[PDB]
């Protein structure tokens, strides 16, 4: 069975298996498949999000502290996190600014918090399987109630995952290149 | 002071003596009871440590113990 | 029947024999004994730190130290003895002010590069340490009853299977398991412990030692080299980033072994079973030994290092400090060194199972088959090194007393010398490619000559000798020639009897005693050459190849000022130095009788003693002597109480002389 | 009370038991030597410890050993005169 | 003043290096006569016996003792010790494997643990 | 019949050669026969005829022989490149030393050295059980 027979490695010309692995990781890290699988998803979630956070600003911006809130969607993180003292560490001899201190680190804590009770705490304590990879029982109520729309469901959210990483890589390396708009193009 | 040797009376290294307490009263009496604190759980340590494991509890203590959920994990994680 | 006056020093010889106990029937009860001892160990060295924290800052002078270090002296604690003159004024007080003593430890320096300027933040650090020594003996509290508690579950508790009885092997699994302590250990408390007082030293420790600068930026990390010049000691901005790394290296390294899940981490004993290792590692004495042979080259180099590079503010500047310190790790390293081969041949007493004549797998058992050959050869050494220095020191000796100082034999020290010129070389190809140059090493490379040369080969020599006696004890402690069952005996006994030709000082914890005699010697010997050295670095590196030098210019001519302590004639701040020099003295003779004088000749004593108060009057209707029947000490015994008299005095008698020299 | 223990390379000699000084040791019918007789100790509580039975053993490691208990002494092992322990 | 903590130490000094060591020695030498005295290290006291059953009467630690301990099922080991003597048997020999090891268990040691009768 | 010292060695000798071929096996459980003791972990035996098993080099134990040749051989390169561009040539302690960085690839590739040691460590061991 090909990579403990994950949802995604099948072709969309469908009687046939694209099962893309030419580096064969899968057979070389069957142990470590179920946190591969966690890792893909994750980075086309986040992927997926910070496309559509690359695509907006460009729109509509927060009007928060001027410092941030400010620039092209490249010149956006540096600036929304300031010149921190070394990386990500407050500034406790000046809080509330007057020189440096971050602004994003509130969503970097925010992020800690949810990983550590998310995906930590669902390998650690009293158990992810193959199955139950990027499963955290949030909106399974949505889910259809039948075998192949559930997988069906999962190979979409998937591949618009992959789509959505490749994406941002490509929108991120025109924008820096070239500034400009939504189609990031020279 | 009578120094003595050598190098404390050909360099005059002298010894300064605060003339303040340096701690009062009260700052020893708080670090005597802690200590007193110490000193008694430091006895019941001492006892513990005299007699020993008591395997027997199971027939009379109450209970019926525990082993904590890393503990087992522990165990069975292998030696 | 009952027992007699040898109970006492039979029990106290194993009182922390913990295997030896008669209740432990298991190593459950072994390793939770052990762990609670340790907790308790801990509670003491915090109350010990306490200890000096409380008496800096109550009893002491600190707050007029920090203000002017170099010429003045630190308090370790007034003197309250009834014994004084209630007239006049002690050679330790100023007249009517009360009565104090100097600190030799060294504290002060470390609280001041730590960044303490004020009593009251070492009133609060004695009280923190003080709530940690209760916190230390809560945990051990908690852990005898976790452990407790997990027998207790044992009454609900049962396989349904007859494999049930398994658990008898992992009760203790909190304590032994291998792979997470390593892990931990090399992670948190060596790693993180580091970046945590980089921490410290970048928050407290460099704000308060120069003017206010920028939020602890990382400019605070640097990398300069040694011996900043105001203070004569090291960057403090060097020793954070020295910690940083370290804990960033150790961190890295925490990760290597399988310690919360079986998924990560490779297993010692697979890391052991390929390569040529996989000892018993289950054996406690042979943790014990291979980690006090851990602690053996840490305090060695740390006795090296304080002194060479001084990371403490003004700890060059005090002269008694720096030799102090030198020799108290050296000789709590020697201790350690010779612990671990103690504790070495304990394991191969007790804990070491063998293959049955020929299996060849086991290092110990590849160690053991050529035993001779080690054994031989490290007598050879021993013996060349011993011959040809003290011949060559005889030679000088007697050269120099027939008024010919050219005709000494004097080999430069050319091994030595060149090593020093490559690290001078590198060292000197840093400094000159600095825009901050100009820095300063202090004694980490110093002058060699042929009296170093000879000083040198003798400290070989001891350490030589010593190894050859421990690794002999060891090697030789399951069997020898001429006790082919030394195994089946105590580590520990008295002798194998007068036959077979005589078998005194045959068990291997006799040839620890043996060993320690030269342990002593060899420590001796390197705290002479650098307290010499120390004293008069020019007429130790003219005069110091042949051994008169050492008896005439260091110990006769260096011990004028601690004989005229106390004296007809008043008395100096030396006057304990020099009562406590004769009463070391004392101790170190007394420890003779029980070395030379044996067993028998005091037992016929104490049987004519004991005749004598069964025969008196009045004692005979009170004490028939039949409850605690008194008896001479047991030749082990005897061995063991004349070798702590010898330490104790060999020991002793040098800090007197030390301060004596030095202040 | 000390281990007096004998073992099969015993050869009837005879000799430990004449050098015991408190008669420990006495000899036994067998079968496993040309004497037809070894060594046995049914009174250990009386061996003092003099470990004069090894001096005499002549087999090539000793066929008797004698294993010293000093955290196990009676008032027999340690030859008490003075003093009476019963 | 700088002394004024000399009022601690006449108290402390006297109490802590002659009231406390004379206690400690007076109360050893009352210990020493217990019955329960140094009962880790002395043989034959009753609470090292009482110690001794307390961890037999554990399920765990009641066969922790014999040297023989762990096998699963003696049974099968002892017939298949006596299934490989009888092939090996020599010649018209009378000895069989359950009383060869019935009497290779039973030595003759009166005077071990007799230590075990006092307390 | 009587039992002669013969026949009772013959019996120790029978007895020893049952025992010790007995308790290797799953019916002995002595702690010396835990996991972390003597015997080998389950899955995952090191040393079979002599020869280093596959599982030896753990998550490495399904690359073949000629991937592991190929990674010994890069990092080496890479490796023995950043340590003789930051050792001898291309110094980076003037550059460090006036307020610059270090190289960064410099200090990553230099790590790749052992790592290429132990890489064909591993594909010696891989190619001598024919994976
Ligand atoms: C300096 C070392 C030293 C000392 C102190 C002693 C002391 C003694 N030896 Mg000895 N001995 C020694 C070395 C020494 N030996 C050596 C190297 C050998 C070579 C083998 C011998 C061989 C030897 C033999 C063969 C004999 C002795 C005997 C004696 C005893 C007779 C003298 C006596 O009773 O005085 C009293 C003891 C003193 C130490 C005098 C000073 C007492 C102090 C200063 C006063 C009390 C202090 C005070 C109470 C403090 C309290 C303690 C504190 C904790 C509170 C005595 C205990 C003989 C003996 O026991 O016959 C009676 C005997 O037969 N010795
Ligand atoms: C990976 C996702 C991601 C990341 C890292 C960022 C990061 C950033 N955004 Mg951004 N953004 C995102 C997604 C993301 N965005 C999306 C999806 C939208 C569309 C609503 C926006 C809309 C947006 C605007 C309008 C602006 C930014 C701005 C910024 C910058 C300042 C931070 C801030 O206040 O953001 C504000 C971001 C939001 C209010 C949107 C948060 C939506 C999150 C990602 C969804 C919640 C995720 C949660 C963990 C999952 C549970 C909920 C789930 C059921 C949905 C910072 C660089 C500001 C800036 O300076 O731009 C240059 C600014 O003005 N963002
Ligand atoms: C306090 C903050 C915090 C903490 C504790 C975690 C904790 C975790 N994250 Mg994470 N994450 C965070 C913030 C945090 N996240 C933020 C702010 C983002 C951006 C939105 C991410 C994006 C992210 C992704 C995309 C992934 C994780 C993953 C993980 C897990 C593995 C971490 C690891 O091995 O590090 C590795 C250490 C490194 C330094 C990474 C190397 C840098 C790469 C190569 C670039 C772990 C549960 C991984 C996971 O869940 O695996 C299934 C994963 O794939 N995180
Ligand atoms: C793990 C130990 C440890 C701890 C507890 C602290 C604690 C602190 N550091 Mg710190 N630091 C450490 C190690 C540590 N440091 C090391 C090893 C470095 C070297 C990289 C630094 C470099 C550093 C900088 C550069 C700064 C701090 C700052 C701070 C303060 C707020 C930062 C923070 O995360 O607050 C929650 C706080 C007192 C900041 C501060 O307040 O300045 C005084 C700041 O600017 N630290
Ligand atoms: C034939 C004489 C002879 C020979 C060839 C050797 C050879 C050896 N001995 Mg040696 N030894 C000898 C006599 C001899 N020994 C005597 C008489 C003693 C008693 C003092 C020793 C005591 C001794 C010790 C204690 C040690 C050796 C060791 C060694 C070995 C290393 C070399 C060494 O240390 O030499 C140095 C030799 C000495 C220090 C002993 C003194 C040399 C004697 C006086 C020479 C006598 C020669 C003889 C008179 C010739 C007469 C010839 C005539 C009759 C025709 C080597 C195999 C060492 C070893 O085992 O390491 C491998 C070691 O530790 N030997
Ligand atoms: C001045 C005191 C003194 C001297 C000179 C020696 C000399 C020696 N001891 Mg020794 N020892 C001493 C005191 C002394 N011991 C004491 C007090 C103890 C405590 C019991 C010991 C315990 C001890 C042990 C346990 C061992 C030695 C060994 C040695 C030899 C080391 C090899 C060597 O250097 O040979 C050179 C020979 C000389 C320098 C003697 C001079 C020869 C002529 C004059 C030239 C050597 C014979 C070791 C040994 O046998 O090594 C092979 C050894 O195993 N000694
Ligand atoms: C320098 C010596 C050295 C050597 C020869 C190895 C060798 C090995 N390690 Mg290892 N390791 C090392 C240092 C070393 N490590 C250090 C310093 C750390 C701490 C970061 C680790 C942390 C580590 C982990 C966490 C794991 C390994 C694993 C492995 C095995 C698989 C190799 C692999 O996939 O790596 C590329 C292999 C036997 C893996 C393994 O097989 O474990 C079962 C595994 O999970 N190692
Ligand atoms: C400065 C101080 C440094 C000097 C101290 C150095 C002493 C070296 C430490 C070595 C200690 C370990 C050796 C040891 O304990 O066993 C040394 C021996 C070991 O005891 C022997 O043990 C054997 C079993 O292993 C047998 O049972 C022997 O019969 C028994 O004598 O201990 C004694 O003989 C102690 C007798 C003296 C007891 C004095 C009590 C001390 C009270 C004051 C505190
Ligand atoms: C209680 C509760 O809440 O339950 C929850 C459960 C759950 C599951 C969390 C939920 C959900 C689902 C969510 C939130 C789904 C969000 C999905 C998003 C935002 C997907 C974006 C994809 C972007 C892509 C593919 C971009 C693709 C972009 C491409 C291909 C760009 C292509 C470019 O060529 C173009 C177009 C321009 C060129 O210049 C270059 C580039 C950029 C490459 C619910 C509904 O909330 C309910
Ligand atoms: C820049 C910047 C920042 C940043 C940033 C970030 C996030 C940068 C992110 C970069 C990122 C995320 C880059 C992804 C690349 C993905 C690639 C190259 C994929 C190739 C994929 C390829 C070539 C696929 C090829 C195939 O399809 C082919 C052709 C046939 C198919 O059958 C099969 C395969 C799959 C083989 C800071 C640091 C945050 C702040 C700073 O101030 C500004
Ligand atoms: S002396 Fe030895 S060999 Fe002779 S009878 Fe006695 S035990 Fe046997
Ligand atoms: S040690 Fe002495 S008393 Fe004991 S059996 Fe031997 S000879 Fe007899």
């Amino acid at each position: 069975e090909f990579a403990g027979g994950l949802i995604g490695g099948q072709s969309a010309f469908a009687s046939q298996e694209y099962n893309f692995d030419p580096l064969g990781l899968a057979e070389k890290f069957p142990e470590q498949l179920p946190f591969f699988r966690e890792a893909e998803l994750k980075h086309g979630r986040i992927a997926m999000l910070a496309w559509v956070g690359l695509v907006v600003p460009e729109f509509v911006r927060i009007p928060g502290p001027e410092k941030c809130w400010q620039a092209s969607a490249v010149d956006a993180h540096s600036a929304c996190v300031x010149x921190x003292x070394x990386x990500x560490x407050x500034x406790x001899x000046x809080x509330x600014x007057x020189x440096x201190x971050g602004a994003l680190t509130q969503v970097f804590i925010f992020c800690g918090t949810l990983e550590i009770c998310g995906t930590w705490a669902k390998m650690n304590p009293m158990g992810l399987t193959m199955e139950n990879a990027g499963d955290y029982r949030l909106g399974v109520n949505f889910l259809p109630d039948e075998p192949e729309k559930v997988k069906e469901m999962k190979l979409k959210e998937l591949k618009n995952g992959r789509l959505a990483m490749l994406a941002f890589g490509g929108a991120i390396t025109q924008a820096t290149l070239t500034g400009s708009g939504f189609p990031w193009l020279y | 002071r009578v120094p003595g040797g050598k190098r404390t009376q050909e360099l005059g290294l002298v010894i300064p003596m605060a003339d303040e307490d340096g701690l009062t009263d009260g700052q020893v009496a708080g670090l005597f009871v802690i200590a007193l604190v110490v000193f008694i759980s430091a006895m019941d340590l001492a006892k513990t440590m005299y007699n020993g494991i008591n395997p027997a509890k199971f027939k009379t203590s109450k209970g019926k113990g525990y082993i904590s959920p890393l503990v087992k994990r522990y165990i069975e994680n292998g030696f | 029947g009952r027992c007699a006056s040898s109970r006492y020093l039979q029990v106290l010889g194993s009182i922390h024999d913990i295997e030896c106990g008669f209740g432990i029937d298991n190593t459950l009860s072994l390793n939770l004994q052990i762990f609670t001892a340790h907790w308790g160990h801990l509670t003491i060295i915090l109350i010990w730190v306490s200890s000096n924290l409380y008496h800096i800052a109550s009893n002491a002078n600190y707050s007029l130290w920090v203000k002017n270090p170099i010429p003045s002296m630190p308090i370790a604690h007034n003197i309250w003895d009834p014994h004084f003159t209630n007239s006049t004024s002690t050679p330790y007080s100023h007249t009517i002010i009360t009565t104090i003593l100097i600190a030799y430890s060294g504290i002060y320096n470390q609280l001041y590069t730590s960044g303490f300027n004020t009593i009251n933040q070492i009133y609060k650090t004695t009280f923190t340490f003080s709530c940690l020594a209760v916190i230390s003996i809560l945990l051990a509290k908690i852990h005898i009853n976790t452990h407790s508690e997990l027998l207790h579950k044992l009454a609900s508790h049962t396989s349904q299977i007859p494999s049930f009885f398994q658990l008898l092997y992992f009760l203790d699994v909190a304590i032994s398991s291998v792979n997470i302590r390593f892990n931990f250990h090399t992670g948190i408390l060596v790693g993180l412990f580091s970046i945590g007082y980089t921490g410290h030293l970048l928050d407290i420790t460099i704000p308060a030692s120069r003017a206010p600068l920028i939020h602890t930026s990382p400019s605070y990390l640097t990398f300069f080299g040694g011996l900043k010049s105001n203070t004569s000691s090291l960057y403090l901005t060097d020793i954070a980033h020295h910690h940083l790394a370290i804990g960033i290296i150790s961190i890295l390294t925490g990760h290597l072994y399988s310690s919360f899940r079986a998924a990560l981490g490779t297993y010692i004993r697979d890391i052991l079973y390929t390569s040529h290792l996989t000892h018993s590692i289950k054996s406690l004495h042979l943790a014990l030994s291979l980690i006090l042979a851990s602690c053996t080259p840490l305090t060695s180099t740390t006795a090296q290092h304080i002194y060479s590079l001084t990371p403490y503010f003004y700890l060059s500047y005090d002269h008694i400090y720096s030799t102090a310190l030198y020799v108290h790790h050296s000789y709590i390293t020697s201790f350690l060194a010779i612990a671990s081969h103690a504790h070495t041949a304990i394991t191969l007493v007790r804990d070491w199972v063998a293959p049955l004549e020929q299996e060849s797998s086991s290092k110990q058992i590849r160690i053991h088959t050529h035993k001779a050959a080690i054994i031989s050869h490290l007598s050879w050494v021993s013996l060349w090194l011993g011959f040809h220095t003290l011949a060559v020191y005889s030679h000088n000796d007697t050269c120099i007393a027939f008024n010919s100082p050219s005709k000494q034999i004097l080999i430069e020290a050319s091994n030595g010398q060149l090593i020093q010129q490559a690290s001078g070389k590198a060292l000197y190809g840093t400094i000159n490619s600095i825009n901050n140059y100009n820095k300063s090493f202090d004694s980490f490379i110093h002058p060699i000559s042929p009296g170093d040369l000879y000083v040198h080969h003798a400290i070989a020599l001891g350490l030589h000798i010593t190894v050859l006696i421990l690794l002999k004890g060891g090697l030789e402690a399951r069997g020898s020639k001429l006790m082919p069952d030394k195994m089946e005996h105590s580590f520990g006994f008295s002798c194998d009897g007068p036959g077979r030709g005589g078998t005194c000082d045959i068990s291997a914890w006799d040839s620890f005693y043996l060993a320690t005699f030269w342990m002593l010697n060899s420590n001796a010997w390197i705290s002479f050459y650098f307290h010499y050295k120390h004293l008069t670095p020019r007429q130790f590196s003219e005069s110091s190849t042949y051994l008169e030098s050492w008896f005439r210019d260091y110990l006769w001519f260096n011990s004028t000022p601690l004989i005229h302590g106390y004296s007809t004639l008043g008395a100096n701040d030396l006057s304990v130095q020099s009562w406590s020099f004769l009463l070391t003295h004392l101790a170190w003779a007394s420890g003779f009788m029980f070395l030379i004088s044996w067993r028998g000749y005091w037992q016929e004593l104490i049987d004519i003693i004991l005749y004598i108060h069964l025969k008196t009057p009045i004692l005979i209707n009170l004490w028939n002597g039949d409850i605690y029947t008194p008896l001479a000490l047991s030749i082990v015994q005897a061995r063991f109480i004349g070798l702590v008299h010898f330490s104790t005095g060999l020991i002793l008698t040098y800090p007197p002389f030390i301060i004596g020299a030095t202040s | 009370s000390h281990a007096v223990k004998i073992y099969d390379t015993c050869i009837g000699c005879t000799l430990c038991v004449r050098a015991c000084p408190t008669d420990v040791l006495e000899m036994v019918p067998a079968s496993i030597n040309a004497a037809k007789q070894v060594a046995s100790s049914p009174r250990v509580e009386d061996c003092v410890g003099c470990k004069r039975c090894e001096t005499a053993c002549p087999t090539d490691f000793l066929s008797i050993r004698v294993y010293l208990q000093d955290n196990e002494e009676t008032q027999y092992s340690l030859g008490l005169d003075l003093v009476d322990w019963s | 003043k700088y002394g004024d903590q000399r009022k601690f130490a006449a108290v402390l000094v006297p109490l802590t290096t002659l009231v406390f060591p004379a206690v400690a020695m007076g109360m050893f030498v009352l210990y020493s006569f217990q019955e329960d005295a140094f009962w880790r290290i002395v043989p034959g006291t009753k609470r090292a016996r009482e110690l001794d059953e307390a961890w037999r009467e554990h399920p765990l630690f009641a066969n922790s003792k014999d040297p023989l301990d762990g096998l699963i099922n003696p049974d099968d080991y002892e017939k298949g010790l006596e299934e490989a003597w009888e092939r090996a048997k020599p010649a018209g020999s009378t000895v069989t494997v359950k009383d060869k090891l019935k009497q290779l268990s039973k030595q003759n040691n009166p005077h071990w643990e007799s230590w075990r009768a006092m307390s | 019949y009587t039992e002669t010292v013969a026949d009772e060695r013959l019996f120790e000798q029978v007895y020893l050669q049952y025992t010790s071929e007995y308790l290797k096996g799953p019916l002995y459980w002595h702690p010396d026969k835990l996991q972390g003791w003597l015997p080998d972990y389950p899955g995952t035996p090191m040393i079979k005829e002599g020869k280093y098993t596959s599982h030896v080099i753990g998550n490495l134990k399904a690359f073949s022989s000629n991937e592991l040749a190929f990674l010994s051989m890069l990092f080496f390169g890479v490796g023995l490149y950043g340590n003789l561009q930051f050792n001898f040539y291309d110094p980076q302690w003037a550059k460090v030393d006036a307020g610059g960085f270090f190289n960064v690839s410099y200090i990553v590739e230099s790590f790749l050295l052992p790592i290429s040691f132990f890489m064909h460590i591993a594909c010696y061991i891989q190619r001598q059980n024919g994976k």
